[PDB]
Parts: structure tokens; sequence; C-alpha cells
């Protein structure tokens, strides 16, 4: 589950942590497996995740024009 | 009566959650912006009082 969530942190989403088109990353739902009191901490960690993926979503698309757009994406890299 | 008895080890993990400043605990729920111990909570010993006063304090922090 550990390299799991490394990858849902990554840009990368899957059937534990669903992905939202308005929302953003969260958890779907209650876990046997894991305690009920986890279900908090994570919906908490992906408030980092969406940040992410809506960080390289925009890198890509680029989008509006000008190279001054062109350059902030390419240092929004750096940071 | 009826209450939860839960274990030893299982409380001092939830007092870690609660030192952290997390929320939606399976104790301490908090109601309107105040923590607040539950009330079916025992263990083996504590005769269900003491307990309802440690983490009284906890809950304080």
């Amino acid at each position: 589950m550990i390299h799991e969530l490394l990858l849902a942190l990554s840009g990368y989403p899957g059937s534990i942590f669903t992905w939202n088109k308005r929302s953003g990353l969260q958890v779907s739902q209650d876990f046997p497996f894991l305690h009920p009191s986890e279900t908090s901490v994570l919906n908490r960690l992906c408030r980092l995740g969406t940040d992410y993926i809506r960080f390289t979503e925009f890198i890509e698309q680029y989008t509006l024009h000008g190279i001054y757009l062109r350059a902030f994406c390419t240092g929004l890299d750096s940071v | 009566d009826d209450r939860v008895l839960v274990t030893e080890t299982q409380v001092i993990r939830e007092t870690l959650w609660l030192l952290s400043g997390v929320k939606k605990l399976f104790i301490f729920q908090l109601i309107d912006g105040k923590v607040t111990v539950r009330n079916n909570i025992i263990v083996t010993h504590l005769t269900h009082s003491c307990l309802r006063s440690v983490l009284e304090q906890i809950a304080a922090y």
C-alpha cells in the first residue's frame, strides 16, 4: 500500500485513490485491512496530490500564449 | 450500559494522533470545535472512570 500511495502522490490514480475532475484526489471508502481512523490523514495527504496533478496538467497544456507564459511554466518545474 | 472495551496500546496510538492535530478519531470525537472524550471506552482495569479522567486532561491539550 506504501508503494501504492507513493504513486498516487506522483500523478497516477488507482482503485484505492480514485480521481474526480472537480474535487480532486480522495480515498474511495472504508477499507477493512487498514484502520478507519487513517481515512482522514490520507485525505489530508491528498490535498497535496491534487496540487501536483493540477500543476503538471497545466504545465503540459501550456495554457493564452506568450513567451513569458512559456518561461513561467519552464521555471515552475524547477521549484 | 454497553461499552466498547478497547485494548491498552490502542489508546496511546490514538493519543499520538490527537497530538498530531488530525481529526475524525474513534476517541476524542469533537462536536463544536471542542474535543470531547467518548462514553463507552473502558479498559480491563482503571474502573471506567479514571480513564475518563486521564483522557480528559489530554483532551484539554
